[PDB]
């Protein structure tokens, strides 16, 4: 979406709440992709900009939009440890079991990052614990290899 | 015979490399077919440093062209000097590195690395007396960054007795392709600290600033930035290419410019800052000015450990001497007192294209810590949130590698601070 | 003033003017030193090579599949 | 016969060597091809064809400087065997010159020296020309001096050493190379004539009105001084007739073997016809610090020995009258254990200059050779520069990586500290 598309991506990365609003009204494309296929949603999800995530979604952003590595905004919020954003995406129809080009599910990424509360909300929302990445690893395997005892207990109940 | 083997890796590496070859071929009188057509014997005296002598009076760059992206082959080959390169010196992959250091260093790059080394070996073994290696690459991408540093470490183990010199393009958000650039650059700096003898820090932040703030160029292309890179590259290699008593080979340059093995990152500078005649005092003042540095660091914030200055053209050599000593006497506080006579000047009669007089600056300054601090702060902002970490761990990398690269760049910053505060007891 | 040592040669002459009197095979070691330097330089280069050979083991720890 | 072999090591040694042999040829009437239309047989050998060949060796670790000799004006003067070159230089690193690169050519260099020594029937010894600053000039010279002391145990070794100056220098590491070579050569040299590039630079600017002296301008002045010192060995005079006499006349204490040379007159060739300087005027100029080959203040020092070497139209009674005035009007302090007298030598040939050169032909010239404690100031200048860098270990990694132990830097500096003390002890 030309100049508006690049400006919208910049404002979602920077967390310029009021600038995102100004650009939407002017017609900036909500799913305007960057060099790596990241939409303003992915950028807000990485950097932890909760309000921007909510404004983008109310302005019809694609909750399951996949970048070029195949990561949706749910994979990114789970990796970056943004619990509140993981809750907002889930409530707005995010794919709990979405798979990137490496076979990672959001649970794979939350377990590797050691985000205990995110793992709890992902499992509550139906994340498959038996999913295997292209390395043949489940999220339980990730926690045991990392040496994360508290997380392996949290995942063993289902796996 | 003091031969240099030139390597160009990735998109940036091949673009700045091609521009270096076009610029130095014009200075040496070499046309795109490899034929000489100049008016001076000084042009051919040290031609062997960068060119191999070919059949029927022809000259061929001692250059190896590398990329994981195949489309790079085509763009170079289509350039004005595209035909000058040896076809068997093009080593190109087919899948690309996707701006990922891990892909360049451990996956796609690891698969192509042996093929490059075979070409390096062939060029090196034909040299009468190899000086060392010159590599062009960016630190922000995947191929130049990841594969370039893998190439450096493999050349270092095979040729430990030869100089390793790099022209390394530092990323900047002002000129940015992706947010993963701080990761790619930090992982690379770690490798450069350990495996190169001397590195020219070509900062995209400084290039952007010079273009817009010095020439008022509102929309710089990579071509606009590369005009500054090619002018600098020509200038810093002047004493290697043209008959000259001072800074004859890369080893002699490294010996006098590098007091501590890890502190080998130079801040290049150039005057006058033109676009696509100054007096000796004007050239001298411009050369030491923050606005003329190719690294976005204020020299005034640090101290020079060593300085090399190369003047090009027909000028009063008495005026050069007086002007150079004047800078040191009037601004004594910007040079460490514990390295006596640490400012060296050389004069070459041949000026660069479209200029009657020019000056090239090579500074080994503690102020370069500002560039490393900038990258480190961006790396830390990204790494704390673990953003895009799966791209790297998915290629087999461990998070400890990131922690280690971060610690070693911060150790490099503190080392520069240590010598900036050191007193001549 | 006193003029001693008046030596007269073919293309020259020499003398002194006294104003006042005074009041009052190691070759094997060279080979051993150059040997030491060479063995030290090799030990330095071999340590750089072991450290690079160490990194090569780490890079083989990625292409497992 | 009493032959002397000249050895030129590195760029400075070779280029000064070129200027010296050019001047020796002009003085002795030898053409650049060796033909001549003998006292000089001490420096030149004679073939069956009547060709006069310099008893000289030229060594460099890289070939560019010696290649210019091989193809220049004097390409037929020296035989190819006398001109030795490597492929890679010492890159301003003493360690490369002495250890890693030097070890590869030392045996070949000694073999070539032996070929010249075999042609001698009464070899006196060697005259070694080199810089203190260059990796080859410093490192290779010290290795060669070590090997010559073993292979020619009874032979005298004299040096002509190019002392570094920022106004004329190529390296930041040159103070290191200077101390390193001095330490390792000290016990292997009988007498060394230091040539401070700043003193030569100053004389060319002040007396020859050359704003920017080139190596040609500097070397023609250096060769004029070197010729004044070696004339006695080439013309059979009565003072310093053999290499052993230099030590006897100028060196009472073996480690303190660095005499100060003072030369006069240095006159521009491009200046209006002037009344020729008298014996008294050129003798008075010998006590003028501006005419010294090494910058130092002799009024702060004490004399151990003093030789005056005159050349040209010089009357012995005029010298005696000049010296009498010098003992009166000036304060020349000798050490309490030295005879206080001046040794005098007179060579009656008119001083020779390069035709078309910067130096004017003079009727009478003089070189004073004085062993003064004031020269310790030149050692203090180098030691201070060494100290500044060594305290931080700046550049030391380059040497350690080229077959040298870090401890050698400390051993060298401790020897220089002892040498400074030797001068101080004599100075009281
Ligand atoms: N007077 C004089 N000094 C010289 C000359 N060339 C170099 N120097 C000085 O000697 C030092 C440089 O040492 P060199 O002899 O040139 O080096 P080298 O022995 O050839 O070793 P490499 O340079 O590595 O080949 C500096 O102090 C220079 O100022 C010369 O022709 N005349
Ligand atoms: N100065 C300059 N920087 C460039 C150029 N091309 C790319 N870069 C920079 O280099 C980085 C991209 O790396 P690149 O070499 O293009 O990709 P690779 O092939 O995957 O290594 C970014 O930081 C860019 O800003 C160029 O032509 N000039
Ligand atoms: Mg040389």
């Amino acid at each position: 979406g030309s100049d508006l598309g690049k400006k919208l991506l910049e404002a979602a990365r920077a967390g310029q709440d009021d600038e995102v609003r100004i650009l939407m009204a002017n017609g900036a494309d909500v799913n305007a992709w960057d060099t790596s296929g990241l939409t303003p949603l992915h950028l807000a999800a990485t950097f932890g900009h909760l309000e921007i995530v909510e404004v983008l979604l109310k302005h019809g952003a694609d909750v399951n939009a996949t970048d070029l590595r195949g990561d949706t905004p749910l994979h990114l919020a789970a990796e970056v440890g943004h619990l509140e954003i993981v809750e907002v995406l889930l409530k707005h129809g995010a794919d709990v079991n979405a798979h990137d080009t490496f076979g990672y599910t959001p649970l794979h990424l939350a377990a590797l990052f050691g985000h205990l509360e995110i793992v709890e909300v992902l499992l509550k929302n139906g994340a498959d614990v038996n999913a295997q990445d292209k390395f043949g690893k489940t999220a339980f395997d990730i926690s045991i290899d990392n040496g994360n005892e508290d997380l392996a207990e949290i995942l063993q109940k289902l796996n | 015979m003091r031969e240099i083997v030139h390597i160009q890796a990735g998109q940036c590496g091949n673009q700045i490399g091609a521009k270096f070859w076009e610029v130095i071929s014009d200075e040496h009188g070499i046309d795109p077919t490899g034929s000489y057509h100049g008016d001076s014997d000084l042009q051919l005296e040290r031609i062997n440093v960068y060119y191999n002598e070919a059949t029927g009076n022809k000259y061929v760059p001692r250059a190896i062209l590398v990329d994981l992206e195949p489309g790079t082959m085509d763009s170079v080959r289509s350039g004005p000097f595209g035909q000058i390169f040896r076809p068997d010196n093009f080593v190109f992959g087919q899948s690309g590195a996707g701006n990922n250091w891990a892909k360049g260093h451990y996956t796609e790059g690891a698969e192509l690395v042996d093929s490059v080394l075979d070409v390096v070996r062939k060029e090196s073994e034909s040299c009468d007396c190899l000086q060392g290696f010159q590599l062009t690459h960016s630190l922000g991408g995947g191929t130049g960054s990841g594969m370039g540093t893998l190439l450096i470490s493999k050349i270092r183990e095979e040729y430990p007795d030869r100089i390793m010199n790099t022209f390394s393009v530092m990323p900047s958000p002002k000129v940015s392709d992706t947010v993963v650039e701080p990761y790619n650059a930090t992982l690379s700096v770690h490798q450069l600290v350990e495996n190169t003898d001397e590195t020219y820090c070509i900062d995209n932040e400084a290039l952007y600033d010079i273009c817009f703030r010095t020439l008022k160029l509102t929309t710089p292309t990579y071509g606009d930035l590369n005009h500054l890179v090619s002018a600098t590259m020509s200038g810093v290699t002047t004493c290697l290419r043209f008959p000259g008593q001072l800074n004859a080979d890369l080893r002699k340059l490294a010996v006098n410019m590098v007091p501590f093995p890890r502190l080998h990152f130079f801040m290049p500078g150039f005057a006058p800052l033109t676009s696509r005649a100054l007096t000796v005092p004007e050239l001298t003042q411009q050369m030491f000015d923050s606005k003329n540095m190719m690294a976005a660091c204020d020299p005034r914030h640090g101290r020079y450990l060593t300085v090399a200055a190369i003047f090009r053209g027909r000028m009063s050599m008495k005026e050069v001497d007086e002007q150079m000593l004047n800078v040191q006497n009037k601004n004594s506080s910007y040079f460490v007192e514990w390295i006596p006579n640490n400012v060296k000047t050389a004069v070459c009669d041949i000026p660069p294209r479209g200029l009657k007089m020019s000056a090239t600056f090579i500074g080994n300054s503690t102020a370069i810590q500002e560039l490393f601090k900038r990258i480190s702060e961006q790396f830390t902002a990204m790494f704390r949130r673990k953003a895009f970490l799966h791209w790297y761990t998915g290629e087999g990398m461990d998070e400890m590698e990131f922690t280690e690269a971060e610690s070693n760049m911060n150790d490099l910053v503190s080392e520069y601070q240590q010598y900036q505060d050191a007193t001549a007891d | 003033m006193e003029v001693i040592e008046l030596n007269k040669a073919t293309s020259g002459q020499s003398w002194e003017v006294i104003l006042k009197p005074p009041s009052f095979p190691s070759l094997e070691e060279i080979q051993k030193k150059l040997e030491a330097a060479e063995e030290r330089r090799k030990a330095h280069f071999a340590a750089m090579l072991e450290r690079l050979q160490e990194k090569d083991k780490h890079a083989e720890e990625v292409r497992k599949n | 016969m009493r032959e002397c072999i000249s050895i030129h090591v590195g760029q400075a040694g070779v280029q000064i060597g070129n200027a010296c042999w050019e001047l020796y040829c002009l003085e002795h009437g030898i053409q650049p091809d060796g033909q001549m239309p003998d006292s000089f047989n001490t420096f030149f050998s004679e073939t069956g064809a009547g060709k006069h060949v310099p008893r000289a060796v030229f060594v460099d670790l890289e070939p560019t400087v010696i290649d210019e000799v091989r193809t220049g004006t004097y390409r037929q003067l020296f035989h190819p065997e006398q001109l030795i070159t490597g492929k890679e230089d010492a890159a301003n690193n003493y360690a490369r010159g002495h250890y890693t690169i030097g070890k590869e050519i030392i045996d070949l260099v000694l073999d070539r020296i032996r070929k010249l020594a075999d042609q001698c029937t009464g070899l006196q010894g060697f005259l070694v020309f080199h810089s203190f600053g260059g990796g080859t000039g410093s490192g290779f010279t010290s290795l060669l001096m070590e090997r010559l002391s073993v292979d020619y145990g009874k032979k005298s070794k004299l040096e002509f050493s190019i002392y570094p100056a920022p106004q004329v220098s190529t390296a930041v590491v040159e103070p290191y190379n200077s101390i390193l070579t001095t330490h390792t050569t000290l016990e292997h040299s009988d007498c060394a004539f230091m040539v401070d590039n700043e003193a030569i630079y100053d004389i060319c600017r002040r007396n020859l009105d050359i704003e920017r002296p080139t190596y040609t301008n500097l070397n023609r002045l250096i060769s004029q001084i070197v010729s004044s010192i070696t004339a006695s060995l080439r013309f059979d005079g009565a003072l310093n007739v053999d290499l052993t006499e230099f030590q006897t006349n100028l060196v009472p204490y073996p480690r303190i073997h660095f005499p100060l040379a003072t030369y006069a007159p240095v006159i521009s060739a491009e200046k209006a016809y002037h009344e020729q300087l008298s014996v008294a005027e050129i003798t008075n100029a010998c006590f003028e610090p501006a005419n010294q080959m090494v910058k130092c203040d002799p009024r702060h020092g004490k004399y151990m020995a003093c030789c005056l070497l005159y050349r040209g139209d010089v009357v012995p009674k005029d010298v005696n009258a000049a010296i009498a005035t010098i003992k009166t009007k000036r304060s020349i302090q000798f050490v309490d254990w030295c005879p206080t007298g001046f040794k005098v030598g007179i060579n009656y040939q008119p001083p020779t200059v390069v035709p078309g050169g910067d130096l004017a032909k003079v009727q009478r010239a003089v070189c004073m050779l004085s062993n003064t404690t004031a020269i310790a100031e030149a050692w203090a200048r180098l030691d201070h520069k060494f100290d500044l860098m060594y305290a931080k270990r700046a550049f030391v990694h380059w040497y350690v990586g080229e077959g040298m132990e870090e401890g050698e830097f400390s051993e060298a500096r401790e020897d220089m500290a002892a040498l400074e003390k030797d001068y101080e002890e004599v100075g009281v």
